[PDB]
């Protein structure tokens, strides 16, 4: 589909900004610290994200923010558009099944 | 008695310092049928004792193709065996696609070892309860590799795994020097004799229950069944 | 011990089985279904010949002097191969029971020449709550204290406990366990101290010991259990000794051929080839 | 234990959690549906005539599509979820295939959804049994019944919920081609079956009528009482 | 790569009886500027394989790092197997093709020499993935200037000796220096034989300018 | 947790006790005690000193590699008490956090902020079920630009308080009492005075007179803000000064 | 004794002990002894590799791994975990050469692998590694460096150590050996002698001695001891055992 | 800019017969105005009953041949039998259409015996469309070669002629003549002509020298 092609050159970069930042942090740790630090942080993130609200309810992700160092950092991401005020919410069961990988 | 708590899981260490799930996977592979794998200075032969669920049901195949120069002998869980065979086939295809050369047997065995080690360390996964005798030919010559449900692997000149394989192992250890320097037909006959030693005295080898896989210098891995194994059975001495 | 989700609280299972009782410890419907299950599980001893339910115990009805009991497919196969063709054995009685875990039958035989000698080919499993009921149905409450009971069963090498590992152990080995009254030679090494038997052979042997009945229990530990010829070959020493010396005639030839018949007609493991 | 985990098989080979979902279905109110010549009718026995409650908000018979109907017996919330999913799938099928949804297709979809929810132990099975009934593209009457396990079966006449067995025996005894031929005969049959289910009957009868090329319509208590009076007069004549 | 930036001039390779010899200049040009005049555009992959590149020098260094790491790892394995030059050629072809398919190709044209199992190997891998084996090879302006002489000599005498191949390569280097603006006087002769890969030091050409006075 | 939450109140980190205590954190403290060593840190008006007992178990063991004094950044050093592996992991995490702070904010991280980050990570550990608290204790020292010498100890529970004289290890209570007695008597607290106070406190609580090789001393002064590890000769000189007076 | 606290690696005992790590240590102790002695010229390894059957080809289940051109690896405990950790170390050293362009220091590699092991011991989803290994290397600047890593995740340098069944006897032998003044040849001879001394022929039927060393004589490159020198060392060990 | 494709020349041609399937191609690998090498046959044998010719961008040709070999091995492993010529043609069509938006710049002609022992020739376009023909020519000189194949093998525009069945020797002579003409008029052809004859006995390879540039 044409949706795969980014509309803006900056869109692809800022859409995955958090993922790219985590990847860069893992790359730096792994360059300097070693394989243990990225693996440790990956398990920690997986553990914190595994426990949260269901997809149709907005989660706080406080522990994830603390682990990622964003608990005291605010960017345009947090303010410009609120995940709480989604304006678009699907069927609860449908969203849960989508997250589970069934769909 | 006191090991019930540490027996259920694979990520739980026993007070003696031994994971019991791996040993139970070894028991599972032991519970399977018997295979014999031996190699001469120029050939590697895998002879397996196929088992039939019933008289009407056909004997289930135990020799599986992997590459033009690599083959395996099945022993233990069938689903894990098929998964491992698919993984090895994909690895060999990737090697021949990238480097345009056959994948060395030792590298494939190391990859299998790592792959089967991964589950034993993680939660929610069980060890691959399958043992494989891998026969292949490389620049170093014939190879016989024994893969255990525990990720550790062994390099052998002759080995038998499965049920009642102790007699076959004893016979193989009796004539190792004969195995190393002998003709291809002699090597196949030695493997058949070991497999017979596994069998009860009353029973005897038949074309239906014998599967032979041979890989050599100029010979690719070919699996012989029934009328194809009849020539090898002919001329075999009486037990 | 569920661990269905992340925060699921799991509880360590108790080897003593306390948790089952703790959960257990009413509603008329629950009591009714429990009684239905109880009468579904109870052993019903009867004979297919003439369809006459055997309310009276076998021991009370006929006086037995030698009761050979075989539990497990290999043991009943050995008996079928060696003792049937030696003489004549007609069916008298058959216990019928239903278990959660499971040619599953418990058939009793008696020699026409000497009715005092009986037999039991228990190819089916009996739950922990039904061995005592089976003993009540067969032996009744009043024993004879004059019966030579030779219990035959097959076990797995993994069950046997010793310093040597299971693999290193010679797989086709068998042990013996005899009561105080049984003064005859066991012909086999006695079971190791830590080893324990906890099935129908154990129930029968305990019944014999409590009531002073001479009995001997044979346990043939083997790595394979599905109609294996090596198991019966290792059982042969049992008939080589007394008790089963006269029951089986001097015709090993037919038995050896007969033993092959049972092994040929066997079902292999689809999961493990 | 074996009966606590959905994925764990019992030694006998049972998935006892699915059977417990079936028991929950049995706990529900009786729902009865029969099949006739160009006439399909449903009937649900109300557990109690709760005063100060709007009957519209607690209806058991709903219309998945203009040509398909469905009645359930079990947990109401699960039934509502399944009904919404079935309606969404019916519209999606009418979009992608452009043809009216067959009763087989939607019954298969509902059964697949229930089975998928039976798959994992994290998700509990839907504790509902559905009586999907309607007309196909050619207008052939069709009646079907799904179970929490995920097995669907076609029936000439079926009853689900509490007292399902007795109503099923009633229907088997009193199912004739003549009754199917007349739409009023089928309606009277359903009224008699539900009256056998519940002695009081009357206001407790929740009956819906669907005919050839006609949308689902629920008979008002007036018509239900008229049919009950007809049945009573017929019984008195005998 | 999108901007070649520092580039290589040309690599010429020819196979003789006993091994293969390749040659390349020691110049990396930014544009028309010489800039870096001491870099080496030839690497020793292993004891029986050599490699020379023409194009982006950063990509050449990246390939150097990757190939050295693979060789080191395989040596660590210590299973008695060695990457044959044909295997390295196939791997390089696959890598270049994948990079091309990703629309981010490596801008180097690679010449692969080697001598294993008594067989001289001489491979060519291009930017896009065009791979082939020829008795003589030449990249960049080599294919136009030196390749004629190499092909003529080889089609005249199918098999050359080490000295003959070296002399022919030196003549080709002289011609390239005469008639290539991106060439450099200093070059590097690398030869692989049964003994192993031997890379000679910086060598200069015998310039001749009598025609300057002739006019 | 992937394996599953434990049953008993004290068998899991997350679930509370009837009072509301978390027994796993207390067991982490018991692990810190199980470390086997004692660390004493003293804050003066000119320098901060950390002293811990160095116990090379075997002669074959290389004494150079056996050390509990680690530097987080060029100006901040720490002494770790408890499990060795957990202490190393916390040291690596603190180093990474300090480097990230320097990269992002343009100036070196203060000690208080370093322990605040470490304690936040520790709280995250104590709140979730998958992970467990680290069985170790971190004592950070460093000279602040305005506040002067700073000593902060940094625990599994997530308490990041700062102290004038910190103690940690098996003899934490006795060392704390001794340091409280010394602090109540306010001396000049010079560099050598602080070193002597730390060494004599450790000797008193351990009831042993240290030789140069039985302790490792790390210091950081206002004049020299770089974290410095005292050479064995300097430790011997300090011990000789203590013995003389 | 941690009866109800020894099921998960994320559970603390009342006294503060993680019993899963200790069980991993015991599992390491179940394995045959592997010793390694560091001297002035370099580091020499040696393992009592028991042969389970004569069928196995010589060199099967090798306990000595070359994780890098200059770094050796003598492993004990579970073999599968040993191979996995060897692969991890290989990736780390490969990555260091690729990034910083020079061979990774022995201390840094030991720290990386030890922290990997500790991370594995941290969580309950995974179990602690059941193997202990020795990392040894020699360099002209760094010099002879020998390190040992425990399943807990420690990393301590040694002049000589042993891991396995007869750990203490080998440790005492190394203690009474003066490694700091001997060359690599004498060190390998003494390693063979110690391995033969600590081997119990009664419980263990037979074993094959694998010897590897890294030092100046090898130009700072880990390699297996040549067959001639290995045979000489075995002969010397036989003579020492006889007397 | 960057151009992922370049034209390396090469001409392929396949002729089907009653019991033979000739697959012929030239050995000229030429990029731009230069000749990369004079020995690079464009025909690669897949099985004992199938030979495929690839012309166009050399890198795509090599990658496609390697993928075809890998897929043949996968099919043999899965179905325990060698893939038939029609199956190979269908699989190649699917593979070619897989990379539709980044098309392979390869002209593919599959020639070999079918299950009935009859020569089968399948012609492919870069996108993937294919059909079975009795004879086809592909590559740079396809337009030059095709008319004579139509005139002789197809007997088109030949009034009052005998439709003699195509023999093997006549097919070889025709192939040699057409490739000689191509070398004469096409600069991308010459050097040598690799002829692969697929018969029930096996595959025979014949090399015929063509005039160099």
């Amino acid at each position: 589909k044409n949706e795969l092609l980014p509309s803006h050159p900056l869109e692809l970069s800022e859409k995955n900004f958090q993922l790219n930042q985590d990847k860069m942090n893992f790359s730096t740790l792994r360059n300097i610290q070693g394989l243990f630090a990225p693996l440790k942080l990956q398990m920690e993130f997986k553990a914190v994200q595994q426990v949260q609200r269901l997809p149709f309810l907005s989660s706080s992700n406080l522990s994830l923010d603390v682990l990622r160092g964003n608990d005291e950092t605010i960017g345009f991401e947090d303010i410009l558009n609120d995940p709480s005020q989604s304006e678009v919410m699907g069927e609860p069961h449908l969203m849960v099944e989508y997250k589970l990988g069934l769909l | 008695m006191f090991r019930n708590q540490y027996d259920n899981d694979v990520t739980v260490w026993s007070p003696q310092g031994r994971i019991h799930q791996i040993e139970y996977a070894m028991e599972a592979v032991k519970q399977g049928s018997a295979t014999v794998g031996l190699k001469s200075k120029t050939h590697a032969v895998l002879v397996a004792l196929k088992r039939a669920q019933s008289e009407l049901a056909a004997h289930q195949k135990k020799i599986l193709h992997v590459d033009n120069h690599i083959g395996i002998s099945i022993a233990g869980l069938t689903a894990d065996a098929r998964l491992l065979c698919n993984f090895m086939r994909q690895e060999c295809l990737d090697s021949r696609f990238v480097f345009d050369r056959p994948l060395p047997v030792s590298r494939l065995v190391s990859l299998i070892g790592s792959k089967t080690q991964i589950p034993t360390q993680r939660y929610g996964r069980r060890p691959y309860g399958v043992g494989l005798l891998i026969a292949g030919y490389d620049d170093m010559g014939p190879h016989i590799f024994q893969t255990c449900p525990s990720a550790n692997y062994f390099d052998c000149r002759a080995m038998s795994i499965g049920a009642r394989s102790q007699s076959a192992r004893t016979y193989l250890e009796r004539h190792m020097s004969e195995f190393m320097e002998c003709n291809l037909n002699e090597l196949v006959k030695h493997g058949l004799r070991a497999l017979r030693e596994t069998l009860p005295a009353e029973q005897d080898l038949t074309t239906k229950n014998v599967s032979i896989g041979i890989v050599g210098k100029d010979l690719e891995f070919t699996i012989y069944d029934d009328d194809d194994v009849s020539p090898f059975l002919e001329g075999l001495e009486e037990r | 011990m569920a661990a269905t989700f992340f925060g699921e609280v799991v509880k360590a299972p108790c080897r003593a089985g306390t948790e089952d009782e703790e959960e257990e410890e009413e509603t008329p419907e629950d009591r009714e279904v429990r009684l239905q299950l109880a009468r579904k599980r109870e052993v019903r001893l009867l004979r297919r010949q003439t369809k006459t339910s055997l309310e009276v115990s076998l021991l009370e009805k006929y006086p037995c002097s030698k009761f050979i009991i075989a539990i497990g497919n290999n043991a009943v196969a050995f008996l079928s191969s060696f003792v049937m063709n030696s003489g004549v054995w007609e069916e008298v009685g058959c216990a019928k029971l239903w278990n959660e875990w499971c040619e599953a039958f418990c058939v009793f035989y008696h020699l026409k020449s000497n009715p005092s000698v009986f037999l039991c080919q228990c190819s089916c499993y009996v739950a922990e709550d039904q061995q005592y009921q089976w003993l009540e149905k067969v032996f009744g409450s009043c024993p004879r204290k004059n019966m030579q009971i030779t219990i035959l069963t097959c076990r797995h090498v993994t069950d046997y406990k010793t310093s040597e590992s299971t693999g290193s152990l010679p797989s086709p080995f068998l042990r013996a366990l005899k009561t105080q009254n049984f003064k005859d030679s066991a012909c086999c090494p006695l079971l190791e101290q830590p080893n324990i038997v906890h099935d129908l052979p154990a129930a029968v042997l305990s019944y014999c010991q409590v009531w002073k009945i001479p009995a001997i229990l044979y346990l043939c530990y083997t790595d394979v259990m599905k109609l294996d010829l090596i198991t019966v070959e290792a059982f042969k020493p049992i008939l080589s000794t007394r008790s089963l010396k006269g029951l089986v005639k001097n015709i090993p030839q037919s038995t050896e051929i007969l033993k092959k018949l049972m092994t040929t007609n066997e079902i292999q493991s689809n999961i493990y080839t | 234990s074996y009966d606590r985990a959905i994925t764990v098989f019992s030694p006998d080979g049972h998935l006892f959690q699915v059977e417990y979902a079936q028991e929950a279905v049995k706990k529900g109110s009786t729902a009865v549906g029969v099949r006739g010549r160009d006439i399909v009718v449903l009937g649900v026995e109300k557990k109690s005539v709760a005063k100060l409650q709007d009957e519209r908000t607690v209806r058991k018979i709903c219309a998945l599509d203009d040509n398909v109907c469905m009645a359930f017996a079990g947990l109401t919330a699960d039934a509502r979820i399944v009904i919404n999913r079935a309606r969404v799938e019916c519209q999606s099928h009418r979009l992608t295939v452009e043809d009216p949804v067959t009763v087989e297709y939607i019954t298969r979809y509902i059964a697949s959804l229930k089975q998928r929810y039976t798959q994992s132990n994290g998700r509990r099975p839907f504790g509902i049994s559905a009586l999907i009934v309607g007309f196909d593209f050619d207008g052939t009457p069709r009646l079907y019944q799904t179970d929490p396990s995920g097995t669907y079966h076609a029936w000439k006449a079926n009853a689900i919920g509490r007292g399902a067995k007795s109503v099923r025996e009633f229907l088997e005894k009193n199912y004739t081609d003549e009754a199917i031929e007349t739409d009023d005969l089928t309606i009277k049959l359903v009224i008699k079956a539900l009256l056998e289910v519940v002695q009081s009957g009357g206001k407790n009868i929740e009956l819906a009528v669907m005919r050839r090329d006609q949308s689902l319509k629920i008979l008002n208590p007036e018509e239900i009482e008229k049919y009950v009076a007809e049945i009573e007069k017929e019984k008195e004549e005998n | 790569t999108q901007n070649p930036m520092v580039t290589g001039t040309s690599v010429l390779g020819v196979k003789f009886e006993g091994g293969v010899v390749i040659a390349a200049d020691m110049l990396g040009s930014y544009g028309s500027l010489a800039r870096f005049r001491n870099i080496s555009r030839i690497m020793r992959v292993n004891n029986s394989t050599m490699l020379g590149a023409s194009g982006d020098y950063a990509d050449f260094q990246y390939l150097k790092q990757v190939l050295g790491q693979m060789v080191i790892d395989e040596e660590l394995l210590g299973d008695g197997h060695s990457y044959s030059p044909r295997a390295i050629h196939s791997w390089l072809t696959r890598a270049m093709y994948s990079r091309r398919s990703k629309m981010n190709p490596l801008w180097n044209t690679m010449v692969i020499g080697g001598y294993a199992d008594g067989e001289s190997f001489l491979g060519y891998v291009d930017m896009l993935g065009v791979a082939y084996e020829a008795p003589s090879l030449a990249t960049g302006y080599g294919a136009y200037l030196a390749q004629p002489l190499l092909r003529e000599v080889l089609e005249k005498q199918p098999v050359l000796s080490q000295t003959e191949a070296r002399d022919l390569v030196e003549r080709c280097m002289r011609v390239l220096y005469y008639r290539d603006a991106r060439s450099y006087n200093r070059f590097q002769i690398a030869t692989v034989t049964e003994k192993g890969v031997e890379i000679e030091g910086p060598l200069s050409t015998e310039t001749n300018w009598d025609i300057a006075h002739m006019i | 947790m992937s394996r599953g939450s434990s049953a008993g109140f004290d068998r899991h980190i997350t679930i509370f006790s009837p009072e509301g205590r978390l027994y796993q954190v207390e067991y982490a403290f018991k692990a810190i005690n199980q470390g086997g060593l004692t660390s004493v840190a003293v804050r003066g008006k000119d320098c901060a000193v950390i002293v811990t007992q160095k116990k090379v178990p075997d002669k074959l063991l290389d004494s150079s590699t056996v050390t509990h004094l680690f530097k987080i950044t060029e100006n901040i050093g720490c002494v770790m008490t408890g499990m060795t592996a957990d202490s190393r992991s916390q040291v690596q995490r603190a180093r990474y956090e300090a480097a990230n702070w320097k990269y992002k904010y343009g100036y070196e991280i203060p000690v208080d902020m370093l322990c605040k980050r470490i304690a936040d990570i520790s709280q995250v550990y104590t709140q979730n079920a998958e992970m467990r608290p680290l069985g170790c204790c971190m004592i950070l020292i460093g000279i602040d630009e305005e506040q002067g010498p700073q000593v902060y100890k940094c625990d599994p529970a997530g308490y990041y308080c700062g102290f004038k004289a910190t103690a940690a290890g098996v003899k934490q209570t006795e060392s704390t009492s001794f340091l409280e007695k010394k602090v109540k008597k306010k001396f000049d607290w010079t560099f050598e005075q602080t070193v002597e106070t730390a060494i004599t406190c450790l000797s008193t609580v351990l009831s042993i007179d240290f030789k140069p090789s039985e302790i490792e001393v790390g210091v950081v002064t206002v004049e020299n803000p770089k974290f410095r590890i005292l050479t064995e000769a300097e430790i011997d000189a300090h011990l000789v000064a203590l013995a003389e007076r | 004794i941690g009866t109800g606290y020894d099921l998960s690696a994320s559970t603390f005992s009342p006294d503060g002990r993680v019993f899963q790590v200790e069980y991993a240590m015991k599992a390491v102790e179940n394995s045959s002894t592997a010793i390694g002695i560091r001297c002035k010229d370099g580091v020499v390894f040696g393992v009592e590799k028991l042969v389970l059957s004569k069928l196995y080809e010589e060199g099967s289940n090798k306990r000595l791994f070359n994780v890098d051109r200059h770094v050796g690896m003598a492993v004990a405990g579970l073999l599968a975990d040993a191979r996995s950790l060897a692969d991890i170390a290989r990736e780390e050293a490969s990555n260091f050469r690729s990034n910083f362009g020079y061979n990774i220091p022995l201390k840094h590699l030991a720290d990386r692998v030890a922290m990997y092991v500790h991370a594995y011991t941290l969580y309950s989803a995974v179990r602690p590694f059941g193997c202990s290994f020795m990392l040894g290397s020699y360099s002209v600047n760094d010099g002879a460096q020998l390190y040992m890593i425990d399943p807990s995740g420690v990393s301590y340098g040694y002049w000589g150590c042993a891991i396995g069944k007869a750990r203490q006897a080998a440790k005492t032998e190394i203690e009474k050996l003066q490694m700091k003044e001997m060359t690599c040849r004498d060190i390998v001879k003494e390693v063979a002698k110690i391995i033969y001394i600590v081997h119990d022929e009664v419980k263990d039927k037979a074993f094959e001695l694998e010897l590897s060393w890294v030092g100046e004589l090898t130009n700072g490159r880990h390699e297996i001891v040549p067959k001639d020198i290995r045979e000489e060392a075995e002969k010397y060990a036989k003579e020492s055992l006889k007397e | 800019r960057f151009s992922p494709y370049v034209f390396n020349g090469g001409t392929i041609l396949a002729i089907a017969g009653e019991d033979f399937a000739i697959v012929a191609s030239d050995t000229r690998l030429s990029e731009g105005f230069s000749i990369h090498t004079r020995d690079s046959p464009k025909c690669y044998k897949l099985t004992d009953k199938t030979v495929i010719g690839c012309s166009g961008f050399h890198g795509d040709c090599l990658t496609l041949t390697k993928i075809i070999e890998a897929r043949l091995k996968m099919y043999k492993h899965s179905n325990n039998k060698a893939m038939t010529t029609g199956a190979i043609a269908a699989m190649l069509s699917t593979i070619l259409y897989s990379r539709r938006f980044f098309p392979y710049y390869v002209y593919n002609i599959i020639g070999g015996l079918d299950e009935e022992g009859k020569g089968a020739v399948y012609s492919f376009d870069p996108v993937g469309s294919y059909q079975r023909d009795s004879f086809k020519a592909g590559g740079s000189a396809s337009a030059m070669l095709q008319p004579l194949l139509d005139n002789q093998v197809g007997f088109k525009n030949m009034q009052n002629v005998e439709h003699v069945p195509l023999s093997l020797d006549r097919a070889m002579r025709l192939v040699k003549d057409v490739f000689i003409s191509a070398a004469e008029r096409d600069v991308y052809t010459g050097d040598a002509l690799r002829i692969c004859i697929v018969t029930k006995e096996g595959i025979r390879e014949e090399t015929v020298s063509l005039r160099k540039d």
